[PDB]
RNA sequence: AACUAAUCCUAGCCCUAGCCCUACAAAUAUAAUUAUACUAUUAUAUAAAUCAAAACAUUUAUAAAAGUAUUGGAGAAAGAAAUUCGUAAGGAGCUAUAGAACUAGUGGAAAGAUGAAAGACUAAUUAAAAGUAAGAACAAGCAAAGAUUAAACCUUGUACCUUUUGCAUAAUGAACUAACUAGAAAACUUCUAACUAAAAGAAUUACAGCUAGAAACCCCGAAACCAAAC
C-alpha cells in the first residue's frame, strides 16, 4: 500500500529573492523574527537547527550534507552555504549544451 | 633488415605544398568508456584539450562515441586513404595530446 | 587425416553470366589408400604431367610398375564420373592437369633376424592425387631464340638506371 | 596446440549468499566482549586449526593428533617421509 | 507420469503445440515418441540401383518437452499422481482436478 | 507414419482436344455420380471443399513449391508436397542451379476428378506457359532457356490426410496426358555404347 | 540476504558421562 | 583448400572434512578349486642395517614451563618433569606427457573424442609443428648483411653451447618438431605500521621498548652397503 514518491534532482540554484526566503524562515522558525546580527546568530541549539535546517531545507529546496553539517554553527555560514549553486547537470550533459562546433560530433551509445 | 624489409624514394602525394598546403589527415574517431581506468586520462582530454585541437584544425572530421569499451582507441584517416590505430589503453592527457599533434602533421 | 582433394570436387560454382566464356570443367580425383610408396608412384605422376587423356592411358597401358596400373585406373574412375557428372560432352577431350603422390598412414612392426637383432618394419601407404581439366593439353614451351635471347640483354642494358647519384 | 572451439559463456554472481555473508562475525572477539576467540572459528583439519607451522612441524603435529586414529600404511609412511624430512632440515 | 498411448501436448519442437498420443518411451534418454508428430523425412531403401523412398520418421521428444492433457479441456496441465478408490494411481492435474485414466494400448 | 499412398485411386482419363476446351464444367455435372460421393467424403472431413474453389488454393501450392526449387527451399517445398512427390523434385537438380518462372496462366484451373486409412487425391487441370533454364556446377547452361516461355498443359493430383486432425492438401503426382507435347531436349548431345561382348564373342 | 544467528557458546555446568568410553579421563577427574 | 597431421572434455584422480568397523548349481587346502577314506595338523625373538656424525667405534628425533637443564667420540645430536593450563562436504587441488601406475595391477604399459536425434547416410574445424607435395638445379664459398632497377654477380663477415687464460682453425654436446624438465626454511637485522615506560587476546621481552607485516638458501647421475624374499 506504500508507493515511492518520484526521484527529486539534487540540482539547486540560489533563488533570485534568497534573502527573502531566508528572513522569512528565520522570521518564522524564530520568535525575534530576525533580530540584529541574525547573520552571526549560532546554531548550537539541537531544537532551533533542526528547526531552521529543516524548513530551510523544505522551503529552498536544498538540503546541508552530512558531512558538512557541523560546520553550520553560524548563520552566515548557511547563508554562504545555500547561496552557491548546484548543479547535477552531467559532464557529457554540459558538453552537449556548449555550441558544439560542426566538425565535433559526440554520440552517447550508453 | 635492409635486404628484408621494403623501401621507397622520397616523394609527395600530389605535390600538395606547390599551390597551398591541404592538411592529408581527414577525420579522427574516439572511443571511450564511462567506467574504465584504462580511459582516465581519454576522459579528461575530452573535458580539455579536443575543443582546443578542434578550433585549431577544423578541416578534420572529429567523432567522439563513449561506449562499453575495454581499451579506448583512436582511429585516424588520412585523405588518400591511409587509414591508422593507436590504442589509448591508460594512457594520461600529455600522452594523448603529443600522438595526435604527431598524426596530424 | 585431410580430405580436402574430394571437397574441391563438391565445390559449385555461381551460374554464370551471358557475358562470360563457358567454364572449362576441372575435376578432383584421388585414392587415399595404396600399398605403394610414394616416391615410387612420384615418378609416374611427374612423367604424366600435362598429357593428354589418352596419350597417358597408352603409356600406362605398357608400363612394367604396379603403380602405373593403378593411375589407369583412377583415371579411368575420373573421367567415367566426369561424362556422368561432371558434363563432359567428350571422353577424348581431357588432359592431365595435374599429378602428385602424398604420404598415407602405415603400420610398425618389428622385423626379427636370425643372428639375434632386430629392426623397425614399416608397411608404407600412400596417396595419389590428380586434377584433370577439360580440353586438349596445352601446347609445349619452345626453346627461345637467338633474337629473343639478344633483345632481352639489350633491353636489361637500357633498364640499367644511374646507382647513388642526385 | 590450441583449442578450435570456444568454451561455454560463464557468468559469476558477486552477491551471491556465500560471498555477501562472507567474513561476517569476523570481529566476534572484539563486538562480542571476548567470549570467543577469532581462532575459535577456524574451519580445517583439526592439527591447524588455529595454529601454524612448516610442512614438518604441520606433519608431526598430524601424527600426534591422530596418530591413534591413522592407518597402519599411512603411519608407515609418515615415519619414512618424516626421517626423510627431519634429515633434510636439521643436517642441510 | 507418461505412458505410451497417453494424450499429451508438445511444450517444445517442430510440432509444439500439436497433442499427440504416445507410441514408444525410451524412459533411460527421457524420450517420448508422438506417432505422426514431430516427424521429419527421410530415406528408406536407399540403394546402388535406387535413391530410396521418402518416409516420415519420428524424432525423440525429452519429457519436459510435453505435458498431459485433461480430456474434457485439452490443455498443457501440470498433473501431480494420487490413488484412486480401487488403489490404481491415476495422475490428478494441480489446477482443476481431475482423473486423467490410464489410456489403453493394443498390445505390441 | 505414412501421409501419403503412392498411385492414384483411380486414373481420370484426358480427353485430346481438352486444351481447346462451362462445356466441360458441364461434364464434371454429368460425371459427379462417380465423383460427388468421393467429394462428399472429403466435405464430411471439412464441409468447406468446393470444385470450383479448389484449383486456387491448388495452384498456390503449385506455383509456390516451384519457387522453392529456385531458393532450394527444401523445408518449405516439404510442407508444399508430399513425402512421394518430394524426392522427384529435387534429387536430379542435385548441385544444379534453376532460374524458374510462371507466366499468366493461359486458362483457369479447374477441378477434373477426386477419388478416397482414408486418403483423398484431387485432380486438378493446369495449362500455364513457364520459364525454365538450368545450369551446370560452372554455371554452364545446360538445359532450357532464360527468358522464353514455354505452354505445358498437364493435371497435378493433391492429397490429403482426411482422418489426421493436421492434415491438409499437399501435391502428391502429375497426371500426363498422352496428347500433350513432348519435352524440350537437352542442349548437349548424348552417346549411346554398343553392345559388349566377351573375346571369344563375335559382334553381331 | 539476512544473516545467520551469531554462535555462542554453551553456557553452564556441563556433566560428562562417565560410562562413555569417548570422554577423556582428566574429564572425570576429582580436580574437573 | 593437402598430404602426413592437428583439433576437444571427461576417463578419472588428489587432499582435508565427515565417518571407524560389525558387506546360482557345482568344486576346493589332497596336486586347493579332483563329488567318499590315503598323509594327520602349525606362524613368530630387541627389528636391523642403510643412514647422520662429511670416514668410523659409544652414539644417531621418528598447551605452557622449553629448546631452559642435563646428557652425549660434550659431537652429529638427545631433551623431561615439578608447577600451571585444556567442555564444543569442501579446494586461489589436477584435466589424457597433468592427476592414483591405471580405461589396469589389465617388474609393469599403451589408449578415447560428431550431433538433441544415425529409426537424422558419421560431424566439423586449422595460410596452424617438424616431414613432404604443389614448383630439381644454374661459376663464388657459416649462406646473411649493405645494397640495388634487378633473385644470383659487387662489397663486408673465422657456426653454436659449455669449457678452458679474459684465445680457439682446440675439446665436449646437438637429425628435427611438440610437450615435460632444475633455489625450498625467519634466529637476528633493515624497511612498513600499531601502542608505548610499557608492549602482546596467558606462558615473552623491556633503562624505548614491544607487537604485526614484508624480506632466504636447485636438479639429474655412480661404483657401493644392509635386510627380507625368489
Amino acid at each position: 500500500v506504500l508507493v515511492c514518491p518520484p526521484l527529486r534532482s539534487r540540482a539547486y540554484t540560489p533563488p533570485s529573492d534568497l534573502q527573502s526566503r531566508l528572513e522569512s524562515h528565520i522570521k518564522e522558525v524564530l520568535g525575534s523574527s530576525l533580530p540584529n546580527n541574525w547573520q552571526d546568530i549560532s546554531l548550537d541549539d539541537g531544537h532551533m537547527k533542526f528547526r531552521l535546517l529543516a524548513g530551510l531545507a523544505d522551503g529552498l529546496g536544498h538540503a546541508v550534507p552530512n558531512s558538512r553539517l557541523h560546520q553550520m554553527c553560524r548563520v552566515r555560514d548557511v547563508l554562504d552555504f545555500y547561496n552557491v549553486p548546484v548543479q547535477d547537470k552531467s559532464k557529457f550533459d554540459e558538453l552537449v549544451a556548449s555550441n558544439l562546433p560542426p566538425n565535433l560530433k559526440i554520440s552517447w551509445s550508453y | 633488415t635492409g635486404r628484408g624489409t621494403s623501401s621507397r624514394f622520397l616523394t609527395s602525394v600530389l605535390h600538395n605544398g606547390l599551390g597551398r598546403y591541404v592538411q592529408q589527415l581527414q577525420r579522427l574517431s574516439l572511443s571511450l568508456s564511462r567506467d574504465a581506468p584504462s580511459s582516465r586520462g581519454a576522459r579528461e582530454f575530452v573535458e580539455r584539450e579536443v575543443t582546443d585541437f578542434a578550433r585549431r584544425n577544423p578541416g578534420v572530421v572529429v567523432y567522439v562515441n563513449p561506449r562499453p569499451c575495454a581499451m579506448p582507441r583512436i582511429v585516424a584517416e588520412y585523405l588518400n586513404g591511409a587509414v591508422r590505430e593507436e590504442n589509448v589503453n591508460s594512457k594520461s592527457v600529455e600522452e594523448i595530446k603529443s600522438l595526435v599533434q604527431k598524426l596530424a602533421d | 587425416i585431410s580430405r580436402k582433394w574430394e571437397k574441391k570436387n563438391k565445390i559449385v560454382y555461381p551460374p554464370q553470366l551471358p557475358g562470360e566464356p563457358r567454364r572449362p570443367a576441372e575435376i578432383y580425383h584421388c585414392r587415399r589408400q595404396i600399398k605403394y610408396s610414394k616416391d615410387k608412384m612420384w615418378y609416374l605422376a611427374k612423367m604424366i604431367r600435362g598429357m593428354s587423356i589418352d596419350q597417358a592411358l597408352a603409356q600406362l597401358e605398357f608400363n612394367d610398375k604396379k603403380g602405373a596400373q593403378i593411375i589407369k585406373e583412377v583415371l579411368l574412375e575420373a573421367q567415367d564420373m566426369a561424362v556422368r557428372d561432371h558434363n563432359v560432352e567428350f571422353r577424348s577431350n581431357l588432359h592431365i592437369a595435374e599429378s602428385t603422390s602424398g604420404r598415407g598412414q602405415c603400420l610398425k612392426r618389428i622385423r626379427y633376424h636370425g643372428r639375434g637383432r632386430f629392426g623397425i618394419m614399416e608397411k608404407v601407404y600412400c596417396h595419389y592425387f590428380v586434377k584433370l581439366v577439360e580440353g586438349p593439353p596445352p601446347p609445349p614451351e619452345v626453346p627461345k631464340t637467338a633474337v629473343d635471347h639478344a633483345k632481352d640483354y639489350i633491353q636489361q642494358l637500357r633498364s640499367r638506371t644511374i646507382i647513388h647519384t642526385l | 596446440f590450441v583449442r578450435l572451439t570456444l568454451p561455454p559463456p560463464k557468468v559469476v554472481d558477486r552477491w551471491n549468499e556465500k560471498r555477501a555473508l562472507f567474513g561476517v562475525y569476523d570481529n566476534i572477539g572484539i563486538l562480542g566482549n571476548f567470549e570467543k576467540h577469532p581462532k575459535e572459528l577456524i574451519k580445517g583439519p583439526v592439527w591447524l586449526r588455529g595454529w601454524r607451522g612448516n610442512e614438518l612441524q604441520r606433519c608431526v603435529r598430524k601424527k600426534k593428533f591422530v596418530g591413534n586414529r591413522m592407518f597402519i600404511e599411512d603411519l608407515h609412511n609418515l615415519n619414512k617421509r618424516i626421517s626423510y624430512l627431519y634429515k633434510h632440515f636439521n643436517r642441510h | 507420469h507418461l505412458f505410451c498411448g497417453d494424450m499429451v501436448e508438445i511444450l517444445e519442437g517442430k510440432d509444439a503445440g500439436k497433442q499427440g498420443k504416445v507410441v514408444q518411451v525410451v524412459r533411460q534418454r527421457n524420450w517420448v515418441v508422438l506417432e505422426g508428430l514431430n516427424t521429419h523425412y527421410r530415406y528408406i531403401g536407399r540403394t546402388k540401383d535406387h535413391r530410396g523412398t521418402m518416409i516420415a520418421s519420428e524424432a525423440p521428444l525429452l519429457h519436459h518437452q510435453v505435458k498431459l492433457v485433461d480430456p474434457v479441456d485439452r490443455k498443457p496441465t501440470e498433473i501431480q499422481w494420487r490413488f484412486t478408490e480401487a488403489g490404481e494411481r491415476v495422475r490428478v492435474s494441480t489446477r482443476s482436478g481431475r482423473i486423467i485414466p490410464k489410456p489403453e494400448f493394443p498390445r505390441a | 507414419h505414412l501421409a501419403c499412398t503412392a498411385g492414384i485411386f483411380d486414373p481420370y482419363v484426358p480427353p485430346e482436344g481438352d486444351a481447346r476446351m462451362l462445356t466441360q464444367r458441364t461434364e464434371r455435372l454429368r460425371k459427379n455420380a462417380a465423383s460427388q460421393l468421393a467429394i462428399r467424403k472429403i466435405r464430411e472431413f471439412d464441409a468447406n471443399f468446393k470444385t470450383k474453389d479448389f484449383p486456387e488454393k491448388a495452384k498456390d501450392i503449385f506455383i509456390e513449391a516451384h519457387l522453392c526449387l529456385n531458393n532450394s527451399d527444401h523445408d518449405r517445398l516439404h510442407t508444399l508436397v508430399t513425402e512421394h512427390c518430394f524426392p522427384d523434385m529435387v534429387w536430379d537438380l542435385k548441385y544444379k542451379t534453376v532460374r524458374w518462372g510462371f507466366v499468366e496462366s493461359l486458362e483457369p484451373a479447374q477441378v477434373v476428378h477426386v477419388r478416397c486409412n482414408m486418403y483423398g487425391q484431387v485432380t486438378v487441370r493446369l495449362h500455364t506457359r513457364q520459364t525454365l533454364a538450368i545450369y551446370d556446377r560452372f554455371g554452364r547452361l545446360m538445359y532450357g532457356q532464360e527468358d522464353v516461355p514455354k505452354d505445358v498443359l498437364e493435371y497435378v493430383v493433391f492429397e490429403r490426410h482426411l482422418m489426421n486432425p493436421y492434415g491438409s492438401w499437399r501435391m502428391h503426382a502429375k497426371i500426363v496426358p498422352a496428347w500433350a507435347p513432348p519435352k524440350q531436349p537437352i542442349l548437349k548431345t548424348l552417346m549411346i555404347p554398343g553392345p559388349q561382348l566377351k573375346p571369344w564373342e563375335e559382334y553381331e | 540476504y539476512r544473516a545467520p544467528p551469531p554462535p555462542r557458546r554453551r553456557p553452564g555446568p556441563h556433566s560428562p558421562d562417565p560410562e562413555n568410553l569417548l570422554t577423556p579421563r582428566w574429564q572425570l577427574t576429582p580436580r574437573y
